Parts: C-alpha cells; structure tokens; sequence
C-alpha cells in the first residue's frame, strides 16, 4: 500500500507560534513544452503515392485531403505562434554588461557563452544534449535555436540588469542587489534581510544552480515531459507509416502490385479499399494531432503565462512559480519548450514562541503595524511574520485600538514610547 | 485588429461550406444525388450505391462535428480567459504581469464585439528615465538606514529617498528610514545625514 | 515502381533479393541478370509554396520548394526550408514579414524586389547596468491598449438524418 | 427536387438555364414552357423542442 508521505502533528496551540530564524534559497526547475514538431502529410501522395488511377478514385471523396492539409498548417502555424508568444515578449534584445557585477550571483551558468557558437548557456547546453518520406515532410521551426536562445539571454539580461521594470517599460537598471531587496519586500522580509546576509544568499543562490547543473548532469528524467512530446509525435508518425502495409481487406498492400496485376475495373475494387483504410489513418492522425495540438498550445499559454509573471515579474500566486516564496525566475530554452529555474525563498530553522494577539498598556490594546508579538519566556518583542528579528514594542511598531475588555489573548506589557 | 473574431467566423463558414460541398460527392457511389440512383436504379441495385453515398457523407459529418467539438473546445477556453479577465481586470485591479495589458494595469473597460469581447487595457507606463546613483543603506552615527517604502539616490552631490516607479525626491529623515545594523555588513553604503525632525522641534 | 537507381553498397546475403527499408518499402532490389545491388530511393518531391508580396502591392512571386537542395529541382537562395527562387537575398536583417523558415523571412522592397533575409528579433540594447546605478522614471503615460477575444461561436445543429437521406 | 418556387427578378443570361449557389445547391431554375425565372426555396423545416 502506497505512503501518502510521513505524518506530522502540528504542534497547534491558541498561543504558541513558529518562526523561522533562517532561510533557504532554491532554484527549481520547471519544465514545460512548448511546441511541436511541424509535420504535414501530403494527403494524396500518402493515400495514392505515384497513382494516377488512385488519384481519380480519391477525387470522389470531396474535400477530404485539402482539409486535412489545412488542419495539419494550421497546426504548424500554430506551433509557431506558441514559440512566439513565450519567447518574443522581449521588445529589444538586452546585453548583459561585461562587468558582471551582480553582488556576488553568480550567471555563468545561464548567461549565454561566447565559446560556444551558438548564443546558448551551460545550462541551455545541458539540456539540449539531453533531450533527443511518404508524404511525410517535416517542416523547420521559424525561429532556430540560435534565435531561441538569443531571445531566452535577452529576458534573462532584461532581467538581472533591471529587474521586473524591462516587462512594463524601459528597461531601468537597478544594482542585482537591490533588485533582490526589492523582491524580499515582495514576499514580506525586510530589505536588511538581504543586505545583512548578502554573501550567504547569494552563495545559497550559487550552489543551488549547481545542484541544478549537477542534477541535469545526471539524471535524464526531469525533462520527460518534452521528451515524451517528442516519442508522442514520433510513435503517431510510425504508426502513420506503418499503416501503409495494410490489405483493409484488398489483395495486397501496394498499389504498384494491384495495378499491375488487375484490370482497371477489377483493380479499383480493391483501390478502393485501400483508400477507404488509408484515408481513415489518415483522419485519426491527424484528429487526435489536432488534440494533441491543443494539449501543446495550453502548454505554450501557460509558459507564456509563467513568463511574463514568473520572469518579468514577480508573482505572489502561490505555487505559480515554484514551492516558496517565489523571488525570480529565468527562463532557459530547451528542446520544443522552455525550462523556468524559479528561485524561491524557503523559510527554514522554525522556533517556537508564546504568541499573543494584542498587548495591554495604560488600558488600551496594540496591535503590531506589521508583525506579530511574540515572547521567548520573559520579554515580548514585535518580530516580522517570515523572519525573526524580535524588535521592543514601541508605539512605532504597534497602533492602539480601544480597551482590554475585548481581545481574546490578548496579554500584559509595556509599549516603550520612544 | 478583429482579426481573432473575423477568423472564428471565417472557420464556422468553411466548416458548414465544406459540409455542403460534401453533398456533391459520389463518394465511389454510381451519383452525388439519392434522387437519381432511386429514380433510375431499383432498389436491390440502388441499396449499394445509397450505403456508399450514406457511409460517405456520415463520415463527412462526424469529421465537421468532431472538429466542431476541438473547435468549441478553443473557444471554452478563450471565454475562459474573457471571464477571467473580466473578473480580474475589469472587476478589481490585476498584479499579474501582462495579464491586463503591458505596464502596470489600473483597470479595464469590456466592450462587446460579435461573438467576443474588447477590453480596453488602462495602463501606466513609466516615461522619462533619469540616472542616478544609489546605495542599499546609508550610515548615519553608526547606524544603518534602509528606506521604508522607496530608494536612495543621489542627483549627484545630495541624497534623497524617492519612490521607485516615479522620481519623486525626498529628504531622508527617520520617517522615511528605518535602522537595522552597524554599517559593517552592507556592501554599498554610503554615508550621508538622515534628518531628524524631533530635533529642530526640541531646540526651540 | 518509379525511382532512381543508384549502384549500392548493402551487404546482401547471397540469398537475399531486395531489402525492404523499417517501413517495408522495397529500398533495394539486386538485379536479376548482373547479379548487383541497386538502392532505390524515390524521384524528388516536396511542397511549392509560393511568397506573394500582395497582388495589390505587386505580382512578383518568390516560390519555395521546400526541403529539396537546388542541385536537385534567376535568384537561387538554399535555406533550410528549401530552395527559394525569385527572393535575392540580403545581408541586412529586418522583422520578419513573411515567414519562411528557418530564421529567414522575405519581403518586398526596393525597382522593388523580394528579399530573403535573417530575420532580426528586435533591436540590440545593452543596459546601462553598473552596482550603484539605477534609472528613475520621472513621467508617465497612460496608455489604453485593446485586448479582443473570442466568447462563443456560432450555434449550429446539423439534422443527421435530412443531411445524409433528403427526403 | 423539392422546394417552394417564387417569382425572381434575377437577369439570366439568355443561354442559362439555372443557377446555384455559392455551395452549388440549386437556386434558381427557368420554366422550360415559359421563358420566366424561378427561385426555388427548401421548405420550412426546424427543430421541434418542447
Ligand atoms: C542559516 O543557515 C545557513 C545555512 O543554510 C548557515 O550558514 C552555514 O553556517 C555553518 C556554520 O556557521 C557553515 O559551516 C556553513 O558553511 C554555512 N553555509 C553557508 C551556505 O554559508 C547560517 O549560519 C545560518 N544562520 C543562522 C543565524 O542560523
Ligand atoms: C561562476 O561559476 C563558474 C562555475 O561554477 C566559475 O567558473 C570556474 O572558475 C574557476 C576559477 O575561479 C575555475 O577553476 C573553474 O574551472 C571554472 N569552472 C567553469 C565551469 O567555468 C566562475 O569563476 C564563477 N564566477 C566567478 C565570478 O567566480
Ligand atoms: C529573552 O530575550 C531577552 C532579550 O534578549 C533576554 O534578555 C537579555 O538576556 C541577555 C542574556 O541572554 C542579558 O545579557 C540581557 O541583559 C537581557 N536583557 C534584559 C533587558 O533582560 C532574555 O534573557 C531572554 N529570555 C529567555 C528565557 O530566553
Ligand atoms: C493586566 O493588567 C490589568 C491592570 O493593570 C489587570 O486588571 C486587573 O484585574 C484584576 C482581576 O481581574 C482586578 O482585580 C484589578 O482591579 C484590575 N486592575 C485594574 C487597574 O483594573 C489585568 O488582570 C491584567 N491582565 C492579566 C492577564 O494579568
Ligand atoms: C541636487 O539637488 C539639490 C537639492 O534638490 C540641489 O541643491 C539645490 O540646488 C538649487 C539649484 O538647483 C539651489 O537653489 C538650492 O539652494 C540648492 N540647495 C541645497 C541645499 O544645496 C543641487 O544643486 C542638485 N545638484 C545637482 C548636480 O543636480
Ligand atoms: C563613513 O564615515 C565613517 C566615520 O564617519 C568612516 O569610518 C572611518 O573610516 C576610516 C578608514 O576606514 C578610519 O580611519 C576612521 O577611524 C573611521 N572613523 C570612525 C569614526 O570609525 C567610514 O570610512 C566612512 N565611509 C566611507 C565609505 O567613506
Ligand atoms: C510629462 O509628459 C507629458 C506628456 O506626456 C508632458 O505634458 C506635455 O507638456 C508639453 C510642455 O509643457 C506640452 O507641450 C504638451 O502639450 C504636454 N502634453 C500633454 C499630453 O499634456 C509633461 O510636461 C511631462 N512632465 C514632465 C515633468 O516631464
Ligand atoms: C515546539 O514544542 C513542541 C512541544 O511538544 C515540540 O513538539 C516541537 O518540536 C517544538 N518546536 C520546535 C521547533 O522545537
Ligand atoms: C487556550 O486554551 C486553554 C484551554 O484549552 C485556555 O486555558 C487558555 O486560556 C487559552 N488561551 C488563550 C490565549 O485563549
Ligand atoms: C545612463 O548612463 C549610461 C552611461 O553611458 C547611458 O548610456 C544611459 O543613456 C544613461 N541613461 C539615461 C536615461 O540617460
Ligand atoms: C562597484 O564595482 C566596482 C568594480 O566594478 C568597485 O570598485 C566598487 O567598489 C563597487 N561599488 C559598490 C558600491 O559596490
Ligand atoms: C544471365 O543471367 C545470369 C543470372 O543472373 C547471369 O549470371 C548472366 O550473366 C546473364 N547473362 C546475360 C546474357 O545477360
Ligand atoms: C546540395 O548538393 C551539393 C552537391 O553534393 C552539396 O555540395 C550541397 O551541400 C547540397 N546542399 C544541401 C542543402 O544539401
Ligand atoms: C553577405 O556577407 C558575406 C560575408 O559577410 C559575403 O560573403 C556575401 O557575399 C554577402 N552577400 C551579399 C548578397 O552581399
Ligand atoms: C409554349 O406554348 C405556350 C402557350 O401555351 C407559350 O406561352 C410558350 O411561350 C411556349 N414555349 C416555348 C415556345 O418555348
């Protein structure tokens, strides 16, 4: 019987509360396909390929090849589209500096590579690596990967040199260390939170991309689900292909031998089975492409979603991008899809306190403006909600609102009048 | 601009276009009329002819109503979005990025168009930019000050605190600023005065 | 069949007549009187699509062959997509107008022609950035951008049985 | 066929005989005894829902 995860027993109390002490940064990784390949099958060349008297017979079912030719290019103008509406939400195409300048993050890994020909980074690289005639023509994407990742360094250099400010206007730079306390602010942990433990978050960040470079390095299984995308649109191809050696009934599977073995007027009997088979595996490749079309291009929206508000912003929705806080994120191109490093501040190293939801002083109640009172046994300090730096309770920290007589748990203290 | 309504309509005309032309088709069938083959055939001759004409144009409808179905299934999802962006942006003010529009959303306004809706996108849009130099923090007896709500930039000699998205100078004083440290651990700060306001008001 | 005949290097066993290809397509055949191996490979296909600037603007026409090297069909420009004849290609890049593929659009412009070029994904703009710089916004606009999107489409009910059996 | 045939005042051309539609469904036809033009329009049908 499968584990549902462990048990926990949160230790609940109405005056007790856990406050973290310390932090963690993660770097996840999100992957999320894109695009797919960009097949058309030439209706009568696979039904009747080289056959002119098959090619008459099939002029007697209507419109069936010219619609399934629109289905299959509305489903390649498509992929484009989707290709274009994740990665061309850049305007200009943004240049990191050379001075590299950044607080002590550390980019190399994601900032693109000038060795390499391609624009493409280390990362991008990994992944890349990773992730692997009848009728049948494939056709290129309109944008290569060289322009992917010209558009994926152009957002991640957006970015890094001017924060959430590049996705609403003019890209205004801002230090990478103020950017980052201003996406502190964003989460509810003060500035000096990062100011005062700059090194640490920014070697947390670090390694955490190493770990992200380590773990693409090893294990092959995070990127299955473009993978699967590729081995999805490959397996409908084969099986395409390899329903072109069946009778459905007729006397053989090629139309070389039926022709050159019957009459006309014998031989379209069984043509005609042949096409009947062929023209309905035709009809059920590209009916189900055409769901498997809409499956990618909800796919796409919600990598253009996650783009705008995971990279050119930064998202309060909760779990959008990522588990934790979410801070910011970098987009990496990858194999039809894109790949979202979400780092996310994660609260760690809990203790308990006595919590109480107002203080008493002179007959009125306080309540913290922005924090929550707690006390370690003796002393009451105003602290912030996602971080502990107890604070003395003072009228700056609390605003007064009526007598005692009303809140429940609501303690005794003094609130120092600086 | 309509193109995303004009190109649905366009789509139904040539669904239901193609599912009458698909009438015209023998579909291997002796005619493309029922009413010829019964005229002309008897019925032990005709019941072939009709089974094809019958198989050829129930598959030509099941294909329209299957692809009516994906088609629907666009549509669900774009209203999906209309009824989301009606709640969000026109209903309230949206902090999703390009959700309501590029910059930063104030509101909306809905306007029906046939078989669709137009909203009009309200945004603000940072103008003028203007360079400065900025510090994380600023010392001040020791003393590490950070702004409560805004940046620290320096027009090139003096210090003010401004709001970030519109350059709004301010004096720095302790409303403005909060303290957390000894000027020992940030990297970036600079030392300028924070005003007091207390004290001009205690010295006279 | 039909295709081209070319002299082959496959190992056929002594035994062996033709090589059916995974998709069991005869792709070689030994030839019955000089006992030899010929691969066959089908004569050269592809979709022609044609790149029109706009009857209205011009009736110049570019036509793509798409996936067949020129070698094997006045301009001539070999792109990924294809052969493309009529597009004189450029060095300058510009937006894309019509997409071709492969990072190339083309265009009409100037005596005016069609030009094949790399399309350019925007304008190249390094950010000022340095550690103690930041750029303010001292103005505004109030922009009124337009959104449309499609609610519902038309309702249609198709009578199966009048359709297929009229009367 | 089966239709409802109304007097038109579309100009056939002298050597026509019938016209169609945009989906090639018969819409007009000229009285082979009279020189005159007729449109001809299905007969009202619809669904019976309750
Ligand atoms: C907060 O947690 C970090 C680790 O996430 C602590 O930093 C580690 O401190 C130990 C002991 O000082 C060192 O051996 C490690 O090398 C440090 N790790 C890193 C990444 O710097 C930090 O000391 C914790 N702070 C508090 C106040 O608990
Ligand atoms: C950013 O990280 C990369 C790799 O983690 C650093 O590159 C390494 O630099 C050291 C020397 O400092 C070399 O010995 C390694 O071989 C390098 N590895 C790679 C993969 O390039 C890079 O130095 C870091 N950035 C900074 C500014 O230190
Ligand atoms: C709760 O925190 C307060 C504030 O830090 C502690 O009071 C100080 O304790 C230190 C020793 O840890 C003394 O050097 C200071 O003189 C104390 N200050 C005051 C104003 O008393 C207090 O000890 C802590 N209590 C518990 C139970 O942890
Ligand atoms: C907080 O302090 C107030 C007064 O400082 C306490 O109110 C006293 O309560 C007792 C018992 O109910 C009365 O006998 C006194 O007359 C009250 N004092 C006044 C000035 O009214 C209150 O009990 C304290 N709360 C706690 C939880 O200890
Ligand atoms: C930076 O700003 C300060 C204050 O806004 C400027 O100082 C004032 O400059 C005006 C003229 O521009 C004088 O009339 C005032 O008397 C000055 N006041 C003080 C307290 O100095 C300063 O000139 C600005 N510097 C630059 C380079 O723009
Ligand atoms: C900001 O001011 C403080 C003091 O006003 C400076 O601290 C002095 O630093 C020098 C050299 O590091 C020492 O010789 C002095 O003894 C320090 N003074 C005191 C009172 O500690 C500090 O250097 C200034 N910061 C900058 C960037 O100039
Ligand atoms: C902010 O921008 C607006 C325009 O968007 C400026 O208003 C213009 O001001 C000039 C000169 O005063 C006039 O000729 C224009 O007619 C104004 N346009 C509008 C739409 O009112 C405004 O002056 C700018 N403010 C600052 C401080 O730069
Ligand atoms: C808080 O106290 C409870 C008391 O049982 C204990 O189980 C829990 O582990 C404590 N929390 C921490 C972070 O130590
Ligand atoms: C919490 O509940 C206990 C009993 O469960 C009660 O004695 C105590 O007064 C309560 N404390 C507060 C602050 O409500
Ligand atoms: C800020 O300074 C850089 C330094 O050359 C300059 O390129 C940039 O245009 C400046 N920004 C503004 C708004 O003047
Ligand atoms: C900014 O970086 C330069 C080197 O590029 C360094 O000399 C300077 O001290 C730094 N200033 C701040 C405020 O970090
Ligand atoms: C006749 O065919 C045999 C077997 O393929 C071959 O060995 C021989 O050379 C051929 N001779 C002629 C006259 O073609
Ligand atoms: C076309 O054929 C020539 C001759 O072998 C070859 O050199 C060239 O690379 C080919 N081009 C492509 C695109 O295959
Ligand atoms: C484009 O530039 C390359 C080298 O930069 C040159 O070889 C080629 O001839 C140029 N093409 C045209 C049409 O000028
Ligand atoms: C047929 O005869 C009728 C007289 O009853 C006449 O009105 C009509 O024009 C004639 N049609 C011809 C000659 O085509």
């Amino acid at each position: 019987t499968m584990s549902l995860g462990v048990e926990n027993s949160v230790a609940y109390s109405n005056n007790s509360i856990a406050i973290p002490t310390n932090f963690t940064i993660s770097v996840t990784t999100e992957i999320l396909p894109v695009s797919m390949t960009k097949t058309s099958v030439d209706c009568t060349m696979y039904i009747c390929g080289d056959s002119t008297e098959c090619s008459n017979l099939l002029l007697q079912y209507g419109s069936f090849c010219t619609q399934l030719n629109r289905a299959l290019t509305g489903i390649a103008v498509e992929q484009d589209k989707n290709t274009q509406e994740v990665f061309a939400q850049v305007k200009q195409i943004y240049k990191t500096p050379p001075i590299k300048d950044f607080g002590g993050f550390n980019f190399s890994q994601i900032l693109p590579d000038p060795s390499k020909p391609s624009k493409r980074s280390f990362i991008e690289d990994l992944l890349f690596n990773k992730v692997t005639f009848n009728g049948l023509t494939v056709l290129p994407p309109l944008l290569t990967d060289e322009m992917i990742a010209q558009y994926t360094s152009a957002l991640l250099a957006g970015t890094i040199t001017s924060g959430w400010t590049f996705g609403a206007g003019a890209a205004l730079q801002i230090p990478f260390a103020m950017q980052m306390a201003y996406r502190f602010n964003g989460i509810g942990v003060t500035q000096n939170v990062l100011y005062e433990n700059q090194k640490l978050i920014a070697n947390q960040f670090n390694s955490a991309i190493g770990k992200i470079q380590d773990s693409l390095s090893s294990t092959a299984s995070a990127l299955g689900k473009l993978q699967d995308v590729v081995n999805q649109n490959a397996q409908a191809l084969n099986t395409l292909v390899k329903q072109l050696s069946s009778n459905f009934g007729a006397i053989s599977s090629v139309l070389n031998d039926i022709l050159s073995r019957l009459d006309p007027p014998e031989a379209e009997v069984q043509i005609d089975r042949l096409i009947t088979g062929r023209l309905q595996s035709l009809q059920t490749y590209v009916t189900q492409q055409l769901i498997r079309a809409a499956e990618i291009r909800a796919s796409a929206n919600l990598a253009a979603t996650k783009m705008s508000e995971c990279v050119l912003g930064q998202s309060k929705r909760v779990d959008f991008c990522g588990k934790g806080y979410h801070l910011m994120s970098f987009p990496q191109s990858a194999p039809h899809g894109v790949v979202f490093l979400h780092v996310t501040y994660v609260p760690a190293q809990e203790k308990n306190f006595t919590t109480a939801p107002a203080i008493c002083h002179d007959g009125k109640a306080h309540f913290p403006r922005e924090g929550v009172f707690v006390s370690n046994g003796t002393h009451w300090f105003v602290t912030q909600r996602n971080f502990y730096e107890p604070q003395i309770i003072t009228t700056d920290n609390t605003f007064v609102s009526g007598n005692c007589d009303v809140v429940i748990g609501i303690v005794n203290n003094t609130v120092y009048d600086p | 601009a309509l193109g995303k309504l004009q190109d649905v309509v366009n789509q139904n005309a040539q669904a239901l276009n193609t599912l009458v032309k698909q009438l015209s088709s023998n579909f291997g069938a002796i005619s493309s009329v029922l009413n010829d083959i019964l005229s002309r055939l008897d019925p032990p001759e005709a019941e072939v002819q009709i089974d094809r004409l019958i198989t050829g144009r129930l598959q030509s409808l099941q294909t329209y109503v299957t692809q009516q179905l994906i088609r629907a299934a666009e549509i669900r999802a774009s209203a999906n979005l209309a009824a989301t962006k009606m709640s969000e942006c026109v209903l309230g003010q949206s902090k999703r990025v390009d959700f309501c529009g590029k910059g930063y959303h104030l509101m909306s306004f809905p306007q029906s168009a046939p078989h669709g809706v137009v909203f009009l996108h309200v945004t603000y849009v940072p103008a003028q930019e203007k360079n400065f130099t900025t510090a994380p923090a600023i010392c001040h007896d020791g003393k590490a000050h950070f702004p409560r709500e805004g940046v620290f930039v320096s027009n090139g000699t003096h210090w003010f605190v401004t709001q970030r998205n519109f350059y709004e100078p301010q004096i720095i004083t302790t409303d403005n600023t909060f303290v957390s440290g000894n000027c020992d651990v940030v990297i970036g700060i600079v030392n300028n005065t924070v005003y007091d306001p207390l004290q001009p008001e205690l010295d006279s | 069949g039909t295709g081209v005949l070319t002299e082959s290097n496959k190992k056929f066993l002594p035994f062996q007549q033709f090589g059916r290809d995974i998709a069991d397509t005869t792709d070689a055949v030994r030839d019955p009187q000089t006992l030899e191996i010929l691969d066959i490979t089908p004569c050269s296909f592809g979709g022609v699509s044609v790149i029109t600037p706009g009857t209205n603007t011009s009736n110049q026409v570019a036509v793509l062959y798409q996936g067949v090297n020129c070698t094997e069909v006045s301009n001539v420009f070999q792109t990924r997509a294809g052969c493309l004849i009529g597009a004189e290609h450029v060095n300058n890049s510009y937006e894309c107008d019509i997409p071709i593929g492969a990072g190339i659009c083309a265009s009409y412009q100037t005596s005016q022609s069609i030009i094949a070029y790399t399309m350019s994904l925007g304008v190249e703009n390094s950010v000022a950035y340095s550690n103690n710089s930041i750029a303010i916004p001292t103005n505004f606009t109030i922009s009124v951008t337009t959104e449309i999107l499609p609610v519902s489409m038309t309702k249609t009910s198709v009578d199966c049985t009048m359709y297929i059996c009229g009367d």
